[PDB]
RNA sequence: AGCGUGUGCCUACCCUACGCCGGCAGGCGCGGGUAACCCGUUGAACCCCAUUCGUGAUGGGGAUCGGGGAUUGCAAUUAUUCCCCAUGAACGAGGAAUUCCCAGUAAGUGCGGGUCAUAAGCUUGCGUUGAUUAAGUCCCUGCCCUUUGUACACACCGCCCG
RNA sequence: AGGAGUGGAGCCUGCGGCUUAAUUUGACUCAACACGGGAAACCUCACCCGGCCCGGACACGGACAGGAUUGACAGAUUGAU
């Protein structure tokens, strides 16, 4: 598996200002303006869930509101739960979604199946 | 820093609108009519009109200093630059701004409409 | 609750401006530095000096 | 509110007898009382306490609060901060 | 009349209580009859709360109350 | 061309000439302007003059989509807008029905203002090009006046008979 | 008598119905439907899911300086220093 012609293992130690040249323009600009104070503390939570996880076991589900969190390549495999306005929905991070937002995996609405029309 | 000529004449208006509405809310039951703001290079003069001025100033000018200390502190422009007078309306039975507050005071005191 | 409640950035947008006499946020006249509601401008228009000519 | 706020709000009330505000809870500090860091919420709720007793007299406006001082409110500041009557506020200065 | 009591008030969202032992300066001080001042807890080296305002001594750290300084 | 707007009490928030770097959206400096002083001679668009295309779902039409790039923001994923490639649908002048309008008018064509951190398929004004037909009637839809019928008058959406 | 059309098409925006945790809401012939200056990412925001705060004046009784609330590092708990 790769992404723009480089495998995940070099992405795990790809530096902060060099991984930015692989992303698209929203995500590159977002990493240019910085990750804020409540976004460093999420990655620390995922480190704290990773190195205490058992070596054959994926870590426990962790609850977030941060739907704007970019899926970095150092965030693969974690069980995050991003809110949908009502519930925390369980998300498992795969390596093929490493340029998306976290908030496009809890759908925010019930996909509509129609009924019989009333008085129009 | 100065300001635009378009802003200076509109900000001049909103001064005398808030000043007049404040003095309406204050002296509506003291027969207040209006204000007249004359600006000198020394000071800015505000002339209050009223029916009975001698029952507006308080005693020997006690209520006039509270009013000219409030209107200095609200609109910010400094001390020794604002000063309030109190002149009398000439024909009380002509101006309608004195006849709606007299009629409200007549009605509130329990008189048939 | 100190880095909280009045925390959210109100540096622009619809709900960082309010009328200067209504304290209402809708229908606002920012032109020439009025910053009044469209309803409270119409009450105080002749006091400001905006006369209706045509 | 602490002592250096509730005292310092009452200090400039006796000086000229009037106090203005903004009806702005969220203001960081009152602009007349700089170098003290008293918020507008503190002076607003202090005068809300003083109005129900009858020491001040309230009047509102477009957006701002206004407060004058009654005759029985001068003595409530005269003993709270211990002043002699040999000095006068701005009542009997001009004319 | 013209209401129902409804018995539906649920304020059971318990707050704290300030547990103070009787004159906690005795937890702070210990003096022998010769007159020694044995401050059993650390003193904070801050500028605001130096030499008079005493810290906390937890199970693994020191801890202030004014500036909340921490040690190991 | 014409009407306009432009550095803001809280209040962050602009009109921008000019040089350089960029296909471009933009990025750097560097000046002016609280304005008949600067943008600005407001070097607008249809219009006008030349080349290409040739009656076909075509180079008309641009929807819907896949990749990038850049600004605004604390935040752009349920696309904020903007730029570049690519995809290229319906639509062949519109049934019953219905709207507006008499002269610098209709219609075309852009431009300012409000909204505005970002931003006009809206509205409100302004110009520019600029006509056909009418100078009449009560047929329709309604308004009104006078005579006049009414067993109607919370008033024809009435009152009322099997 | 005409001109431009609209009604057909694509799309943009209102309004009903359906859907929904919520799809906040007023307005229904002219005299509601690009109207509320209503072009909502957050704020606006009313609506939904979850959580903090008092910004409960003043009067009275209790607690009451062997104290009343307050504020606070770490750990757990948490969307969240
Ligand atoms: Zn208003
Ligand atoms: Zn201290």
């Amino acid at each position: 598996f790769t992404y723009r012609g480089v495998d995940l293992d070099q992405l795990l130690d790809m530096s902060y200002e060099q991984l930015m040249q692989l992303y698209s323009a929203r995500q590159r600009r977002r990493l240019n303006r910085g990750l804020r104070r409540k976004q460093h503390s999420l990655l620390k939570r995922l480190r704290k869930a990773k190195k205490e996880a058992p070596p054959m076991e994926k870590p426990e589900v962790v609850k977030t509101h941060l739907r704007d969190m970019i899926i970095l390549p150092e965030m693969v495999g974690s069980m995050v739960g991003v809110y949908n306005g009502k519930t925390f929905n369980q998300v498992e991070i795969k390596p093929e979604m490493i340029g998306h937002y976290l908030g496009e995996f809890s759908i925010t609405y019930k996909p509509v199946k129609h009924g019989r029309p009333g008085i129009g | 820093v100065q300001i635009s000529k378009k802003r200076k004449f509109v900000a001049d208006g909103i001064f005398k609108a808030e000043l007049n509405e404040f003095l309406t809310r204050e002296l509506a039951e003291d027969g207040y009519s209006g204000v007249e703001v004359r600006v000198t290079p020394t000071r800015t003069e505000i002339i209050i009109l009223a029916t009975r001025t001698q029952n507006v100033l308080g005693e020997k000018g006690r209520r006039i200093r509270e009013l000219t200390a409030v209107v200095q502190k609200r609109f910010g422009f400094p001390e020794g630059s604002v000063e309030l007078y109190a002149e009398k309306v000439a024909t009380r039975g002509l101006c309608a701004i004195a006849q709606a507050e007299s009629l409200r005071y007549k009605l509130l005191g329990g008189l048939a409409v | 609750h100190q880095q909280l409640y009045w925390s959210h950035p109100r540096k622009f947008g619809q709900g960082s401006r309010s009328c200067r006499v209504c304290s209402n946020r809708h229908g606002l006249i920012r032109k020439y530095g009025l910053n009044m509601c469209r309803q409270c401008f119409r009450q105080y228009a002749k006091d400001i000096g905006f006369i209706k000519l045509d | 509110m602490p002592k250096k706020n509730r005292i310092a709000i009452y200090e400039l009330l006796f000086k000229e007898g009037v106090m203005v505000a903004k009806k702005d809870v969220h203001m960081p500090k009152h602009p007349e009382l700089a170098d003290k860091n008293v918020p507008n919420l503190h002076v607003m709720k202090a005068m809300q306490s003083l109005k129900s007793r009858g020491y001040v007299k309230e009047q509102f406006a477009w957006r701002h609060f206004y407060w004058y001082l009654t005759n029985e409110g001068i003595q409530y500041l005269r003993d709270y901060l211990h002043l002699p009557p040999e000095i006068v506020p701005a009542t009997l200065r001009r004319s | 009349k013209k209401r129902k009591k409804k018995s539906c008030t649920t304020p059971k969202k318990n707050k704290h209580k300030r547990k103070k032992v009787k004159l906690a300066v005795l937890k702070y001080y210990k003096v022998d009859e010769n007159g020694k001042i044995s401050r059993l807890r650390r003193e904070c080296p801050s500028d605001e709360c130096g030499a008079g305002v005493f810290m906390a001594s937890h199970f693994d750290r020191h801890y202030c109350g004014k500036c909340c300084l921490t040690y190991c």
